[PDB]
DNA sequence: AATTGCTGACTCATAG
DNA sequence: CTATGAGTCAGCAATT
């Protein structure tokens, strides 16, 4: 964590009695944390654009269901002027 | 060497099971496409024969 | 350069 | 058994 969190600068100011081997353990522990980090990111932003689509899905499908009800509607008025029209040419 | 087999058998499975998350974003995407394809040809339609009725109401009232 | 962030693949543990 | 969750590293490209 705050192996993490620290800036390098700071971070050498912790390292200054550490051996080289030490150094280079230390480091390769804080890119491994980091890591760790990066894949939970990395999975978490998939999780939330699969949701995302999911729900755009099923807010699409209920726009399209009410649209196709309008239309119907509206085609039977417009058919319901057209037999009466061809009822006059009759 | 039941070791060995058991990681080819769970790599070729981890393959599959990332192909497969992919496809799946793939055709839930194309999925959502095809409604706002679908709620934009409703759109259209509906001002059409807002246009059609309203020209024949018209049309039958003026005669 | 060294460090950082990301994502594909491999692995272990375990869910299904 | 295989499918998945999550930690790890490989390797690239951006940043400091």
């Amino acid at each position: 964590d705050q192996l993490v969190s620290m800036s390098v600068r700071e971070l050498n100011r912790h390292l200054r009695g550490f051996t080289k081997d030490e150094v280079i353990r230390l480091k390769q522990k804080r890119r491994t944390l980091k890591n760790r980090g990066y894949a939970q990111s990395c999975r978490y932003k998939r999780v939330q654009q699969k949701h995302h689509l999911e729900n755009e899905k099923t807010q699409l499908i209920q726009q399209v269901e009410q649209l196709k009800q309008e239309v119907s509607r509206l085609a039977r008025e417009r058919d319901a002027y057209k037999v009466k029209s061809e009822k006059l040419a009759n | 060497e039941k070791r060995r087999i058991r990681r080819e058998r769970n790599k070729m499975a981890a393959a599959k099971c990332r192909n497969r998350r992919r496809e799946l974003t793939d055709t839930l995407q194309a999925e959502t496409d095809q409604l706002e394809d679908e709620k934009s040809a409703l759109q259209t339609e509906i001002a059409n024969l807002l246009k059609e009725k309203e020209k024949l109401e018209f049309i039958l009232a003026a005669h």
